[PDB]
RNA sequence: CCCCGAAAGCUAUUUAGGUAGCGCCUCGGACGAAUACCAUAGGGGGUAGAGCACUGUUUCGGCACCGAUGCAAACUCCGAAUACCUAUGAGUACUAUCCGGGAGACAGACUGCGGGUGCUAACGUCCGUAGUCAAGAGGAAAACAAUCCAGACCGCCAGCUAAGGCCCCAAAAUCAUAGUUAAGUGGGAAACGAUGUGGGAAGGCAUAGACAGCUAUAGUCGAGUCGGCCUGCGCGGAAGAUGUAACGGG
C-alpha cells in the first residue's frame, strides 16, 4: 500500500536575537516569538506579529516581575 | 539410563557422584533413576 | 612573577580542535618540547584542558 | 665494513652429548635449538651456521606434564582423499622417540635450506649408547 | 491478556532501556514479593502464564497483586516484504522491566508455599529473579 | 544501651560521589546526623554493624548511641537508602533524640 | 623540480551518474590584530534525569469522589552538565575582513557517541556529532583501507622512547615478590545443574558426650560436625561436510 503521512512545514527561525547585557540601537529586534512569551518594558515596543523591538539606544535587560510572574524585556539608556 | 543436562536427586535412595568429569545419579533400589551428564 | 615548565608528552595529531589550539596558545610545537609559561589562571585553564598529554614542573 | 660476518671455512663445530632422562621436552628443545643455531657464540651470523653437534641419549625417557602423555596428538596427512592418520604421545614415544625430538626441534628451527642443514647436527638414540665415540663428545647438562 | 482500553497514539518509538528502578522496588501491597534483578522486556502472555502458575500452585488460598502492566505497543512487518513503505502494524504489547522492579506480591499465604510458587514462576520468565519480604525501613 | 554504633569522621575530601563509591568499595557506609542545637555531622559506619543492627526490630524504636572518638551522640534512625536490586544499605540519616 | 592544497554539502532544475548560485581550494591587491585559544562577568532555554500539578493511561481498597501504587516522542509542578551569544583581560599564534583572476567538486566509506526505520538482524538504511581512509607511508593487531601508536626534505653500520612485548621460529627477564587454576581453562557459545577448590559474615549443636554406622530411646565408639548466604577461579550444557584447522606454529 502506501502511507498517508509525509508532510511538514518550512522552518520559521524563531527565538531570542539579542541577549542580556548586549548593546542595541533603536529598531533592533530582540525577540521573535509566536506568542507573548516575553512582554515589553520601558523603551520596548511590540509589533503586530508579537515581535519585540527596541525604541531607544541602550543595554538590554531581562527580568521577572508582577503578580502573574511573567517575563519582561527592557532597554536601559 | 537417562542422559540430560539437569540431573537431580529424586528420592532418598539416590546419590550424586562425579566419575572422571561426568556427573551421575545412582539409585540403590531403583535401577531406572540412573542419570548422566549435566 | 613565578614561572612553570610544561612539556608535551603525547601526539596531538588526532585530538580535538580546541585541544590543539590550547597547545598552540601555550606554545608547544612537538612531542618532547618544553616551554616556560607564566603562572596565571588563563594559562592554567589551557593546561588543565590538555592535562592528559602534558607534564607540568612547578 | 667494520662489522664482520663469520666465515664458514673458519667455523668450528664442537660435539656434546646430552641425556634426556627425566627432563621436560619443550624446555630441553629450546636449549637444543639455541645451540644448533649458534646463538651462544659471539661470532653468531644469521646467514651462517655456527652451531654445535648435539647427541641425545635415552630419548625415550623424555617427559611431559599434565595429561599430555595421553591427550597430545600427532597428525599426518597422506595426499589421498580422507587420508588423515593420528597417533598420541605415549605410543609415539614407545615406537619412534626420534620422531618426537625431530618434530620438537624442527618446529623451533628456521624453515629453509639453512634450517635443514642445521637440523642435521642432532643425533638422537633411544638407548644409552651412541656410535660417535670417535668424535669425543663432552657431557653437557641442559 | 492485559492491554490498554484506549490509546492516544497507535505506534511508538523504540527508545532505549537504561537506569535502575528506584520506584516500584518496595513491597507495599503484600507480604512476600518476587523482584527482577536485571533488565528486559516482559510480554502479556508471559505475565499471564506466571500468574496462572502461581495461582494454581497456591490453590487460591491468598491474594496475588500484579504490579506490571503492558502499555507499550510493538510492531513487526508482516513477512516477505522489502524495507520501506511505512511502519508496521501492532502484534503484541509489552512492559519494560528495570533491575529492582517488583513483579508479583503475595499476601495471606505461608512463606514456604509462596517461595515455592515463585520458584515455579521463575522458570517461565526471561530474566533473573529474587525474593523479598516486607520490612520496616 | 542496646546499640552502640562505632563511627568515624567523614570530611570534605571524603564527601562526594567518587569518595562515596570508594568508601562503599572499602565496605563502609556514609551517614549523616542532624538534630537541634547543632549543625549536621557527617560520619562513616561499618556495613557489618549496620546490617546486624537493621535485623533487629527494636533498633528502629530504641535510642542508639553513635561513638566517634570521645564524642557520643544519642540519636534515632530516621531514614535508610537501599540499593534497588542488590538491597545493600547505602546511606543513613539519624536524628538526635 | 619547488610551494599550497579540496569536495562528495545546501538550494533549484522533464532533475536525480548533467548543470547553475552559495559553502570548501589556489594566486594578486588592499588592509592589518578589528581574529582565535583560555580566565572572569552578564544572558535565554525546556533536552538527560525526575514527577504526577494539566492531557491520557494502570492496579488495589473506602464511599463521579477519597487513600495508596506505576507509566508517556507528539504529558509537565520541576530541571542540569555541555553547547550558544555579549564585554573585559595575560600569554601565544601575520590571524580576521574586503576587492579581483583561476579551479575542482555537488556516487562517499568505516568506527565511537545521541536517535528514526528494521528483528535493540545485516560489511543494511536515513539524520546530528567527532576521528581515520578518500588524498598518508612507518611500528602493533598472524595475514587485515576505515582499530591503537604515530604524520615520511635527503644521508649515517650513533642514541632515547610510544602502542606492543622479553622460552624458540624472532629483538629484549626461563627476572623478583604474594596468591589462584588442573580444566591445555588459557586458546568460541546461553537458560539451567551439580559438585570441585580460595576468601568473607552470620547461625544450630557438642566429651553432664552431638554427627555416620553397628548392637539392645540407650550405648560398649571419642570432638568436631549439620544446614545455609555473599564472593575469585574452574566443570557439564557443546552436532557438518577437503586435511589437524576455535593460542600463527613449536
Ligand atoms: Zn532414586
Amino acid at each position: 500500500g502506501s502511507t498517508k503521512n509525509g508532510r511538514d512545514s518550512n522552518p520559521k527561525m524563531l527565538g531570542v536575537k539579542v541577549y542580556g547585557g548586549q548593546t542595541v540601537t533603536a529598531g533592533n529586534i530582540i525577540v521573535r516569538q509566536r506568542g507573548t512569551e516575553f512582554h515589553a518594558g520601558a523603551n520596548v515596543g511590540m509589533g503586530r506579529d508579537h515581535t519585540l523591538f527596541a525604541t531607544a539606544d541602550g543595554v538590554v535587560k531581562f527580568e521577572v516581575k508582577g503578580q502573574f510572574g511573567r517575563r519582561y524585556v527592557k532597554v536601559e539608556t | 539410563m537417562k542422559v540430560q543436562a539437569s540431573v537431580k536427586k529424586i528420592c532418598g535412595s539416590c546419590k550424586v557422584i562425579r566419575r572422571n568429569g561426568v556427573i551421575r545419579v545412582i539409585c540403590s533400589a531403583e535401577p531406572r533413576h540412573k542419570q548422566r551428564q549435566g | 612573577m613565578k614561572t612553570i615548565k610544561v612539556t608535551q608528552t603525547k601526539s596531538s595529531s588526532h585530538r580535538l580542535k580546541n585541544h590543539k589550539l590550547c597547545l598552540q596558545g601555550l606554545g608547544l610545537r612537538r612531542i618532547g618540547h618544553t616551554v616556560e609559561v607564566q603562572d596565571t589562571p588563563s594559562n592554567r585553564g589551557m593546561i588543565n584542558k590538555v592535562y592528559y598529554m602534558v607534564s607540568v614542573e612547578e | 665494513m667494520k662489522t664482520l660476518s663469520a666465515k664458514p671455512a673458519e667455523v668450528q663445530h664442537d660435539w656434546f652429548v646430552v641425556d634426556a632422562t627425566g627432563k621436560t621436552l619443550g624446555r630441553l628443545a629450546t636449549e637444543i635449538a639455541r645451540r644448533l643455531r649458534g646463538k651462544h657464540k659471539t661470532s653468531y651470523t644469521p646467514h651462517v651456521d655456527t652451531g654445535d653437534y648435539i647427541i641425545v641419549i635415552n630419548a625415550e625417557q623424555v617427559q611431559v606434564t599434565g595429561n599430555k602423555a595421553l591427550d597430545k596428538k600427532y597428525y599426518r596427512h597422506t595426499e589421498f582423499p580422507g587420508g588423515l592418520k593420528e597417533t598420541n604421545f605415549e605410543k609415539l614415544v614407545a615406537h619412534k622417540p626420534e620422531e618426537i625430538f625431530e618434530r620438537a626441534v624442527k618446529g623451533m628451527l628456521p624453515k629453509g635450506p639453512l634450517g635443514y642443514a642445521m637440523i642435521k647436527k642432532m643425533k638422537v638414540y633411544a638407548g644409552s649408547e651412541h656410535p660417535h665415540a670417535a668424535q669425543q663428545p663432552q657431557v653437557l647438562d641442559i | 491478556m492485559l492491554q490498554p482500553k484506549r490509546t492516544k497514539f497507535r505506534k511508538v518509538h523504540k527508545g532505549r532501556n537504561t537506569g535502575l528502578a528506584h520506584r516500584g522496588s518496595t513491597v507495599s501491597f503484600g507480604s512476600i514479593a518476587i523482584k527482577a534483578t536485571e533488565r528486559g522486556r516482559m510480554t502479556a502472555r508471559q505475565i499471564e502464564a506466571a500468574r496462572r502458575t502461581i495461582s494454581r500452585r497456591i490453590k487460591r488460598g491468598g491474594k496475588i497483586f500484579i504490579r506490571v502492566f503492558p502499555d507499550k505497543p510493538i510492531t513487526e512487518k508482516p513477512l516477505e516484504v522489502r524495507m520501506g513503505n511505512g511502519k508496521g502494524n501492532v502484534e503484541y504489547w509489552v512492559c519494560e522491566i528495570k533491575p529492582g522492579k517488583i513483579l508479583y506480591e503475595i499476601e495471606g499465604v505461608n512463606e514456604d508455599l509462596a517461595r515455592e510458587a515463585f520458584a515455579l514462576a521463575a522458570a517461565k520468565l526471561p530474566f533473573k529473579t529474587t525474593i523479598v519480604t516486607r520490612t520496616v525501613m | 544501651a542496646n546499640f552502640v554504633l562505632n563511627a568515624q569522621a567523614r570530611a570534605e575530601d571524603k564527601q562526594g560521589k567518587g569518595a562515596s563509591r570508594r568508601l562503599r568499595r572499602e565496605s563502609l557506609v556514609p551517614a549523616i546526623i542532624y538534630g537541634g542545637n547543632a549543625e549536621p555531622v557527617a560520619v562513616t559506619l561499618e556495613l557489618r554493624e549496620l546490617v546486624k543492627a537493621l535485623e533487629s526490630n527494636v533498633f528502629f524504636e530504641e535510642v542508639v548511641e553513635i561513638k566517634v572518638g570521645d564524642k557520643v551522640e544519642n540519636v534515632k534512625i530516621q531514614a535508610l537508602q537501599r540499593h534497588p536490586a542488590k538491597n545493600t544499605p547505602m546511606h543513613a540519616d539519624f536524628k538526635r533524640a
